[PDB]
């Protein structure tokens, strides 16, 4: 504990993204909103718009 | 894809004369190389 900040331990985590011919598997989330009816609304239903 | 129908009579000569629609059951997302096919059988012992 008596050492300075320069000599203090630091935990380091390294992430490494890569792209291949795979169909993409591990990517992030998609959020959704409420559902409205009987109104003229542009929509994006699972890729159909 | 898969379906099933009965035939009653075996007649091990040819496939039945009938139309059938082949409904999907499952989809698989792994894209590994496939070039050859092999099958299995259920054989336990002489009986
Ligand atoms: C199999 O893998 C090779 C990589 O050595 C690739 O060139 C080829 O497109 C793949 N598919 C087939 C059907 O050979």
């Amino acid at each position: 504990p008596t050492y300075g900040v320069g000599h203090q331990p630091y935990r380091v985590v390294v992430l490494s993204f890569e792209l291949l011919h795979a169909p993409a598997t591990v990517c992030g989330p998609k959020k959704s909103t409420n559902l409205v009816k009987n109104k003229c609304v542009n929509f994006n239903f699972n890729g159909l718009k | 894809y898969s379906k099933h129908t009965p035939i009653i009579v075996r007649e091990p000569e040819d496939l039945p004369q009938g139309f059938s629609a082949l409904e999907p059951l499952v989809d698989l997302p792994i894209g590994i190389n496939i070039t050859r096919f092999q099958t299995l059988l259920a054989l336990h012992r002489s009986y």
